[PDB]
């Protein structure tokens, strides 16, 4: 196509994405080297299937970190409150202890990590299991998301986009041709499969339509008068996204639906240990309906932590403008919260239908039961396809500078 | 109140960073595994001008 | 009787929502299955050459 060939010509871009494509290579590389004290060749649970890599830990504790950091800014630990006021400075110093977080989370991680492993074999994965060899390995996991980390920071300083966004999408489009292999060696079935094709590109639609939309509230200035009338194109407003978490909301879900089976079976073997573990699995339709319902109140929760109505109000009227028609205190608070009320809901409903499809998709085509084609991974993919395709487009608008003279 | 909740909610994602003390019960309906590759990266949150007039 | 009015209230701020047209959807959605398909066959490529790789240097 015309943009990609452009992005070809262009020595800068040009250069960046082929770096980002080395950076990408270097972590596929770092993902085919195993843990040391690790056996690994007993290939097999399922959906376990390299699993056991340097990389094996991934980006989950700085995505773990950021997100704990984040939401101890609201009124838990008012150092944070006053780093996240203090401006860019501020925001300096709460990095650097994301930093931190990330790289004490990821040894705890590292550690339940490990001794879940070695109990997951049969006893029989990790050679001598002692806890040296665990802390030995649990370093060795810390240092492949600090490697990652510093991947993710080279590849949006001389790469392409974000960087954590693309280490993410790289680990799921690798694991995609695996899945794809299992298909054709698992295989009516052909146009089966076909139709499943045809409903994931229209679940794609469907999340590109949801995605890129706006709720475009309009707002006024006070300072500033627009003393020249202008073409009205591009007039200041305040776009609300319908989904304006994320897939934040499916981590919080997955945490409220796996805690109770855990201390279930730290409990021991009951009646009631098998009772959670028959009542808490998201593929029977107990376990769905609480899933959804978790997935909505949090998506609820979560969106009033990220847009917080009041806290936009307030910097609304602090700094001049306002919304035509209303006043600039309590009532641009009841107004941005009722329309937050509306998109949620929208945006809740569809989180909850994307979470809940691979469940749907396993029961209809008997896909291989690790696969989970459809879920929020697709979400993610999209998301971070397109955000770096619009950075891309950005740094090629540029150059496009013509003048009349031409 | 929100403080409440909102350590609820941290101390429940804690949680999820230490839910691997059993792995063993070997593939059910477990999400753990699957939970590795649904994450992204949360969004963050969030005088007087004047003018040489040429006398 | 309450929420038929906040559903009736809800499709009528989906009216006001941003909603991108055709044109770009299918621009969009170009791009993201150009991109799946392109990175799907870079790290397949890539899998096996590092696996043969690995099985010639032991």
């Amino acid at each position: 196509f015309r943009t990609i060939s452009n992005f070809m010509r262009v020595s800068d871009i040009r250069n960046k994405i082929i770096f980002t494509l080395l950076m990408l290579i270097v972590f596929r590389i770092g993902t085919f080297i195993p843990v040391p004290s690790v056996n690994t060749d007993v290939l097999f649970c399922g959906g376990a299937l390299q699993n056991f890599s340097i990389f094996a830990m991934g980006v989950m504790p700085y995505i773990t970190a950021s997100i704990i950091v984040q939401l101890l800014q609201m009124d838990v630990v008012p150092k944070f409150a006053e780093w996240s006021k203090q401006g860019e400075m501020g925001r300096r110093k709460l990095a650097q202890f994301t930093r931190y977080f990330t790289i004490v989370l990821g040894f705890i991680q590292a550690l339940g990590m490990s001794y879940g492993f070695n109990n997951l074999a049969g006893g029989m994965l990790i050679q001598n299991p002692g806890i040296g060899t665990y802390l030995l390995i649990a370093v060795v996991l810390t240092a492949g998301t600090a490697f990652l980390m510093w991947l993710g920071e080279q590849i949006t300083a001389k790469g392409v986009g974000n960087g954590i966004s693309i280490i993410i999408f790289a680990g799921i489009v690798s694991g995609i041709p695996t899945i794809l292999n299992q298909i054709y060696a698992q295989t009516l079935n052909i146009v089966r499969l076909l139709l499943v094709a045809l409903a994931v590109v229209a679940v794609i639609v469907g999340v590109i339509y949801i995605q890129q939309a706006f709720r475009k509230i309009p707002i006024q200035y006070a300072k500033r008068l627009e003393g020249r009338n202008p073409v009205g194109g591009h007039s200041t407003h305040l776009p609300l996204k319908v989904n304006p978490a994320g897939v934040i909301p499916v981590i919080f879900a997955v945490s409220f639906l796996i805690a109770p089976p855990t201390i279930a079976s730290f409990f021991g073997t009951n009646d009631v240990t098998l009772w959670i573990r028959r009542t808490f699995d998201y593929t029977h339709p107990v376990g769905m309906t609480i899933y959804v319902v978790l997935i909505i109140a949090f998506t609820y929760f979560y969106a009033f932590v990220q847009v917080n109505p009041e806290q936009m109000a307030d910097n609304l009227k602090k700094q001049g403008g306002y919304i035509p028609g209303i006043r600039p205190g309590k009532n641009t608070q009841e107004y941005v919260t009722r329309i937050l009320y509306r998109l949620t809901l929208v945006g809740s409903l569809f989180l909850a239908f994307i979470a809940v499809l691979p469940v749907f998709f396993v029961n209809f085509a008997n896909l291989p039961p690790s696969a989970q084609i459809g879920g929020t991974s697709l979400l993610i993919v999209v998301g971070v396809a397109l955000e770096t395709m619009k950075q891309l487009e950005s740094q090629l608008v540029k150059r496009h500078y013509r003048g009349f003279i031409k | 109140a929100k403080k409440t909740i909102l350590f609820l909610l941290t101390v429940l994602t804690t949680v999820l960073v230490s839910g691997w003390v059993v792995l063993g019960a070997g593939c059910s309906g477990v999400v753990i595994l699957k939970t590795l590759h649904m994450f992204e990266v949360p969004f963050l949150l969030v005088d007087s001008p004047h003018s040489y007039h040429s006398g | 009787q309450r929420v038929t009015n906040f559903f009736k209230e809800v499709v009528r701020e989906l009216k006001k929502v941003s909603w991108p047209n055709r044109k770009e959807l299918v621009n969009y959605t170009a791009v993201v299955l150009a991109t799946v398909a392109f990175f799907t066959v870079f790290f397949a490529v890539i899998d096996l050459g590092i696996s043969q790789l690995i099985r010639l240097v032991f």
